[PDB]
């Protein structure tokens, strides 16, 4: 199955203990999706070591990331980040509502109809998966 | 680097770095060029108007400001006579107040309006290389002219519009200009050097893209690379943004046309 946006279950920490998909989250797959503007876009920002091309500093180095935060604490920085980082300049990935002009994609376009998050459940389970063998 | 000194053609002084505009002491202790955040080989394209492609556009624009345009058979000379006298100051005090409009108006506006109403002469696209060409020539001869625009009086409401906008955060990706440029300038996005995305140097020419940039050309991608939807070009929200950012970098000299990433 997977978890709607509006159906998450965040606790008071900003954390999410259940994944979004119960499809595994592939460890490999995640590492791609990084990299692309399309996607994630989180090189633009971050650091990792282990990927090996111009990492952004604007976000923290996320080597061994896995050794500092739960999995938990991981998602929910991944389904809204200011759950767990108040006015935190990291993008909400898997919210769906509340936004100011949001348009599609880069295409200067505004959105009619309903929001689709900014990564798909799976998209960010890939991604968990592969965040949490950053030890 | 970031504190070696541009001087341009040998002759022209840029204040690069100022002490910051007291509605912003707040936040910076210094407002900075975005020719403090270059590389070195980006940083000498601009020491030199042969080696700034830029001034190619500005050098066309000096014929295009001598060339009758339109039913009325006049050209910018005609009434404004030689462009480095006629233009003399003007890119530092814009946007601005204009009685006759009885409304703040951007450089781009004022140049439209004589084409309609006193040339008889089709407009140019706001952000289209006529334009973009003509403002750069009336940049280029006030460079080394501390940027000085009003914030108070019959600008102020329109300043505090445009500082509205600075702040709100738009788009999926839910930022606003100060997220990146107060909260994070000197940080690297990607390859990207985080300036303090002031407009001094506008209309910039861009490695990027290689041509010449009007401001509100660069804040629709902006708003755009938010994942957001901009406002129109020429649309008083972008005019009392530009007011705003220009606001953000007085003191600073005039450089346009700069040479950026
Ligand atoms: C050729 C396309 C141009 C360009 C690039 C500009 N002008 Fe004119 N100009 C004229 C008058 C009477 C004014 C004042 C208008 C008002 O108060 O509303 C202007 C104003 C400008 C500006 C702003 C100047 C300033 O000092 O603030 C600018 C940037 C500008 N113009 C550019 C008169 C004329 C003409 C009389 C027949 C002609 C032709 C032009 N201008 C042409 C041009
Ligand atoms: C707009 C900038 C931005 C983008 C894009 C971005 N991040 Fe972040 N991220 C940050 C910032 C800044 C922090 C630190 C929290 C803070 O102070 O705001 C952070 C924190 C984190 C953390 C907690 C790490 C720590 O040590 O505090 C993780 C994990 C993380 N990000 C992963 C990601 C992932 C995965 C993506 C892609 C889906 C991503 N980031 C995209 C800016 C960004
Ligand atoms: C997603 C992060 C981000 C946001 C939000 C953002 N910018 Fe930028 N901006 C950049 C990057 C990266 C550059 C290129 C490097 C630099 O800052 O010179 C840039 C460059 C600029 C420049 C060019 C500066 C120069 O010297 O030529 C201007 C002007 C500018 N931005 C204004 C704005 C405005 C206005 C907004 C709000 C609509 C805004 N920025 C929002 C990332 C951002």
């Amino acid at each position: 199955a997977e978890v709607a946006p509006g159906d998450v279950a965040i606790d008071g920490q900003g954390h999410v203990a259940r994944p979004l998909t119960d499809a595994p989250g592939d460890p490999v797959e995640g590492r791609r999706l990084m990299t692309d503007r399309s996607v994630g876009n989180c090189i633009a920002c971050h650091e990792v070591t282990e990927m090996a091309q111009f990492p952004g500093t604007v976000g923290p180095s996320l080597d061994g990331v896995a050794a500092r935060y739960p999995e938990a604490m991981i998602r929910g920085i991944l389904v809204n980040s200011k759950n767990v980082f108040p006015e935190t300049v990291m993008p909400a990935y898997y919210r769906v509502e509340g936004f100011n002009r949001p348009g599609i994609a880069f295409t200067s376009k505004p959105i009619e109809g309903e929001i689709r998050p900014l990564m798909t459940a799976g998209q960010i389970e890939d991604v968990v998966a592969y965040l949490m063998t950053l030890t | 680097g970031p504190d070696d000194p541009l001087v341009i053609n040998g002759e022209i002084e840029i204040v690069t770095r100022a002490p910051t505009p007291a509605h912003l002491a707040d936040r910076f202790d210094e407002i900075r060029s975005g020719w403090t955040f270059r590389t070195d080989d980006t940083q000498a394209l601009e020491m030199d108007d042969f080696e700034n492609s830029g001034m190619v556009f500005v050098e066309e624009a000096r014929a295009v400001w001598d060339r009758p345009e339109g039913t009325e058979g006049k050209a910018c000379a005609d009434c404004h006579g030689a462009v480095d006298d006629g233009m003399y100051g003007l890119r530092a005090v814009y946007p601005k107040y204009v009685e006759s409009a009885g409304k703040v108006r951007t450089v781009e506006q004022m140049i439209n309006a004589c084409r309609t109403s006193r040339m008889g002469a089709p407009e140019w696209d706001y952000i289209g290389p006529d334009m973009t060409a003509m403002v750069a020539l009336i940049a280029s001869v006030s460079r080394g002219m501390p940027v000085s625009v009003a914030i108070d009086g019959p600008a102020q409401s329109t300043w505090e519009k445009g500082r509205e906008i600075y702040y709100t955060r738009y788009g999926q990706l839910d930022l606003s200009c100060a997220s990146c440029h107060e909260q994070y300038f000197d940080h690297y996005i990607r390859a990207d050097h985080l300036s303090q995305g002031q407009i001094n140097g506008f209309p910039s020419y861009r490695l990027k893209n290689a041509r010449l940039n009007a401001v509100h050309d660069r804040f629709r991608g902006c708003i755009r690379d938010t994942r957001g939807v901009p406002f129109a070009v020429g649309s008083p929200e972008f005019v009392a943004l530009e007011l705003y950012v220009a606001s953000r970098g007085n003191g600073l000299s005039v450089e346009g046309p700069s040479v950026r990433n």
